[PDB]
């Protein structure tokens, strides 16, 4: 099945650095843009970063610009989100999320409680 | 034999249906359909069970306003029903970073391959009620705001502080970045600052729906 | 003088061959815009009607020369024949229909833009009615007031007040109102385009052949003034003008390109 | 606790995967390599129906193989005589945004629905000569994506809520609420014997539902993206699914697995409808790029193209006599092919 | 207009030539 | 959290669906082929019939 499984340290000091990785399976990774989403305790999901099919077009949510760095390895169906200077506000479950449709530029994937095509998440706590 | 009688009866029923459909074609063509899509719906409706319908007219022009209620948050399948509205009326609260979520929703609305050829009338609502921002968090969620001056082409209404003429124009610049970077000639975005009290927004809806239709006709004549 | 005849031979050769180019390109344009069902819309009906008026103008000019027996075995002084009379009336009817449908395009476009609602179904049939019936009414009035009252010398060298203004008047009005409505459309386009002046310039240059705008610079001059620059312009470019409009509004129209490409596939 | 159930779920999932792999003793493309290719199937646009004002979103053939219903976002159902192009009825809809239609095996009733969260059951054979809404099945919490009659009394409906329901039209209540999908159940197809149906959803899964038991019998999971379309193979033992992944796939219920993938590398557009010819041998798929492609269901190879739509093909349907294929599109025309 | 002014000028020129 | 109920329904579904019996793909292919071959005569799309029963007539 379309499967996403995140990884990355549940606990870290403030100001620390961390790297998340997600293993993608069951879909043609090169065809889909990948997004990172996070869910802070007691709040809705928010978009963290995105990466286009080739890793050309990249953007970030403003509290994350420069602090994180997104990259994708099309050779091993692996998505990365590098983290630097993790602040207390970054304490969240982080979900890897895939665009619903190949070759498209749009996505509608932040949808809380229900969405396929999004992983089980890895905790980060500061 | 009955084949001729049947053919005649069927053609009479067909003629009645042709008459009805031809009559309804003019009503359908005259009525502008509008999708109302909230990321301050009451402020933008009170001043002008599933899908919900507001039917009104400005200057004898029929406008038909459709609000997509009681649908779950996954828009990707139903929003394609609205590739043939005149405008997507995007109401964003000045107000999680609801600005970022609204902005990504708008980006997805803009780039979606079926929703091109639909324009967006973007009502930045609540520009009083929270965008007064008299605090001694736009600066926090959008750190590039520190580098942005209020534009030289700013046209304020007094009683809004420069704090607001910074905030609202920066948000507009973000939406217009999304608009300009990925759309030319086929769909247009009409930003509008608006407030809980500021009525006559319906007049600006009319003016920009008219602009959309004018631009469509100029597009057909290949003049733009 | 003999030297003059070369000037008129040259310009009437243009008047023949350029109108031939116009009719040949335009008959293709019409068959395109009528055979391909996708292109059936009011805009392309107005265009097709205008194109028909350009074949009428070309063909009536040819028929006028054909009725003008040109062997010179009959002197054109004190001339009289029924064919010449009717063919001159036809040439006037053709030119009046052409000018009328250039104004019909000017009005349809400004009706579409000025309309607060998307429909313009009544406006199309009103413009068909005016576009043909006013040429009918004016040239019929000229036919009446000549043949029934002043049936003198096949109406050919006339320049007199009585009824030449019956045809001249609508032409001058139509070119004036076209110029106004064309500056109107430029005003609208200028507001639409707020470094991109090229699009405005292209739209102006594309409108100029369609709205008859090049007539404006000679429309209001008196006859027998400016002929040496009027006649080369109006005859020479107008002979090609049907072909220019056929290019710009059938062959380069991207909907037409797409429909032809899909038919090609 | 939750992590324990996650681990147990993954263990059962790997059991199912290993069982499927062990039971994939052959491949369909190898078993049917010697079957004679179908050559080329050039279908004629034998009629074009020009009634609708706006984009057609659904169409459905009657059991008479002659009449069809068509539903368009102008809010009209049109009932067409395909032998004559005559419209027999046109019905005003209370909500213009219809997204599904269906026409009963008797031809007495027509169904429609869309973003109104309502299934509207119209009676076409009432003695008063008008057409009026016999029931509005309203317990759905999201848009109706598909509707299919089991009998004049019972309709299965599919929702943009993650649930389907079996409605008893006289009661007006949902007698079962098939629940277990994790996204919008875009498409629905009943088995040729109406004890099972399969529904295709925006979770890349299709699930086979027992109409009498209400349990989910099987989950088929091979797709990469939203399943927009689903159709039973006329045997009742296989079904096909179309997806935004630009693939159709044939699934066999008893093999419990994907038997074939239909794709071509120049197709980037998603599939919007899938239907089978009466033999099953041809799979007809509608595509976003205003074309239909016809596939050898037993070869995974192309056979023909139904061109000449201007916009997205929205609905495709093969007559029960097999004589003709209807294809509706956002061009507002139905085209009937034969 | 173009055609009628060509008729005028052309037929006056032919008339002059005839003399 | 009540997500335990969702995971419990998921695991019950997978436990039910695991214990369905499965035939081999070879028999599935034989079934589909033996259906198509028998009814291939009765498919007006595969082997069209001219001027007999069409909606054109």
């Amino acid at each position: 099945q379309v499967q996403l499984q995140e990884s990355g340290g549940g606990l870290v000091q403030p100001g620390g650095s961390l790297r998340l990785s997600c293993a993608a399976s069951g879909f043609t990774f090169s065809n889909y843009k990948m997004n990172w989403v996070r869910q802070a305790p007691g709040k809705g999901l928010e978009w963290v970063s995105d990466i286009s099919q080739s890793g050309a077009s990249i953007s970030y949510t403003g509290s994350v610009k420069g602090r994180f760095t997104i990259s994708r390895d099309n050779a091993k169906n692996t998505l990365y989100l590098q983290m630097n200077s993790l602040k207390p506000e970054d304490t969240a479950v982080y979900y890897c999320a895939r665009c619903p449709a190949p070759f498209t530029r749009d996505c509608f994937d932040v949808t809380s409680t229900t969405y396929a095509y999004r992983g089980q998440g890895t905790q980060v706590t500061v | 034999e009955d084949q001729r009688n049947e053919e005649k009866a069927q053609r009479e029923a067909n003629k009645k249906i042709e008459k009805q459909l031809q009559k309804d074609k003019q009503v359908y063509r005259a009525t502008h359909r509008l999708l109302l899509l909230g990321a301050g719906k009451n402020t933008i409706v009170k001043q002008m069970s599933g899908i919900f319908e507001t039917k009104f007219q400005v200057d004898k022009v029929n406008f038909h306003m459709f609000d997509v209620g009681a649908q779950r948050d996954e828009r990707r399948k139903w929003i394609q029903c609205f590739n043939d509205v005149t405008a997507i009326i995007f109401v964003v609260a000045s107000s999680t970073n609801r600005l970022q979520a609204a902005l990504k929703l708008f980006d997805s609305i803009w780039n979606n391959k079926w929703l091109r050829d639909t324009s967006v009338i973007l009502f930045l609502n609540k520009q009083d009620l929270l965008a007064e921002k008299v605090l001694a968090k736009i600066e926090d969620y959008f750190p590039e705001f520190a580098r942005y001056t209020t534009p030289e082409d700013a046209t304020p209404e007094p009683g809004e502080d420069p704090r607001v003429t910074r905030a609202k124009y920066f948000i507009r610049d973000e939406f217009l970045r999304i608009s300009t970077a990925s759309g030319d000639g086929r769909h247009y975005c009409y930003p509008h600052f608006t407030c809980a009290v500021d009525t006559e927004n319906i007049r600006r809806v009319f003016n920009d729906c008219r602009d959309i239709i004018q631009r469509m006709h100029l597009r057909q004549y290949e003049l733009l | 003088l003999a030297e003059e005849e070369s000037y008129f031979s040259t310009v009437k050769i243009i008047y023949t061959v350029g109108h031939s180019i116009s009719i040949v390109a335009l008959f293709v344009a019409i068959t395109i815009l009528v055979a391909l069902r996708r292109l059936h819309c009011p805009r392309n009906y107005v265009h097709t009607q205008l194109f028909t008026t350009f074949i009428l103008k070309a063909g009536a000019v040819f028929l006028k020369d054909a009725a003008l027996f040109h062997s010179d075995d009959t002197d054109h002084c004190s001339f009289s024949t029924v064919l010449c009379k009717v063919s001159v009336a036809a040439s006037h009817f053709a030119t009046m229909t052409n000018f009328s449908w250039l104004l019909a395009e000017a009005v349809y476009l400004n009706c579409l833009l000025a309309s607060t609602s998307p429909s313009s179904r009544r406006a199309f049939w009103w413009l068909v009615l005016a576009g043909w019936g006013l040429p009918v009414l004016f040239t019929g009035t000229w036919v009446s007031c000549k043949l029934a009252f002043e049936d003198i010398a096949c109406w050919d060298l006339d320049d007199t007040s009585p009824y030449w203004w019956i045809i001249k008047g609508p032409i001058v009005l139509s070119v004036g109102v076209n110029f106004g409505l064309f500056l109107n459309i430029i005003r609208i386009l200028v507001r639409k385009l707020e470094s991109q002046y090229w699009r405005l310039s292209k739209s102006t240059l594309f409108l100029i052949p369609l709205f008859g705008i090049h007539y404006i610079i000679f429309n209001f001059l008196p006859d027998n003034a400016g002929l040496g620059i009027r006649l080369p312009l109006e005859l020479g470019l107008g002979s090609f003008q049907g072909f220019i409009v056929a290019i710009l509004y059938c062959f380069l129209n991207q909907e037409v390109r797409t429909e032809i490409s899909r038919k090609w596939h | 606790e939750l992590d324990q159930l996650r681990q147990e779920a993954e263990q059962l999932k790997n059991q199912i995967r290993d069982a499927r792999k062990a039971c994939a003793d052959a491949t369909l493309s190898q078993i049917t390599n010697n079957i004679d290719p179908v050559g080329r199937i050039q279908m004629r646009t034998r009629r074009t129906l020009r009634g609708h004002l706006a984009k057609i979103y659904a169409m459905h053939w009657g059991t008479d193989s002659r009449l069809l219903v068509s539903a368009s976002q102008d809010g009209k159902l049109i009932i067409w005589d395909s032998y004559t192009t005559n419209k027999v009825h046109a019905i005003p809809l209370r909500s213009s945004w219809v997204m599904t239609c269906a026409y009963a095996p008797s031809g007495n009733y027509v169904a429609c629905g869309g973003l109104d969260n309502i299934c509207s059951i119209y009676n076409l054979k009432t003695r008063e000569g008008n057409v009026r809404v016999s029931r509005e099945l309203a317990g759905h919490t999201g848009y109706l994506s598909c509707c299919r009659f089991l009998d004049d009394n019972q309709i299965v409906t599919s929702s943009g809520d993650t649930t389907c329901a079996l409605w008893d039209i006289e009661t007006g209540q949902q007698t079962t609420t098939f629940t277990g999908h994790t996204g919008d159940v875009m498409s629905l197809s009943l088995a040729p014997d109406t004890r099972l149906f399969v529904s295709g959803a925006c979770d890349a899964s299709a699930k086979l539902w027992d109409v009498r038991e209400g349990m989910c019998r099987q989950t088929f999971t091979g797709h990469e993206s939203d399943i927009n379309a689903i159709c039973f193979f006329p045997n009742g033992n296989a079904f096909a699914t179309g997806s935004d992944d630009a693939t159709c796939r044939l699934f066999d219920l008893r093999a419990d697995q994907e038997l074939m993938t239909y794709s071509h590398d120049n197709i980037i557009c998603g599939i919007t409808s899938v239907s089978f010819s009466k033999s099953g041998r041809l799979l007809l798929a509608g595509y976003d790029d205003f074309n239909c492609n016809v596939w050898d269901a037993l070869k995974a190879d192309r056979a023909g193209v139904l061109a000449g739509h201007d916009n997205r093909v929205s609905c495709l349907g093969v007559t029960d006599d097999g004589m003709a294929v209807a294809t509706g599109s956002w061009d507002s025309f139905l085209k009937i092919w034969n | 207009y173009a055609d009628a002014i060509f008729t005028n000028s052309y037929r006056k020129v032919l008339g002059q030539l005839s003399a | 959290t009540a997500s335990i109920a969702q995971a419990r329904k998921l695991v019950e579904q997978l436990k039910m669906e695991a214990n369905i019996d499965r035939i081999k793909v070879s028999k599935a292919a034989a079934d589909l082929m033996a259906y198509c071959e028998a009814h291939a005569k009765e498919d007006p799309l595969l082997t069209p019939v001219p001027a007999s029963e069409n909606p054109f007539r």
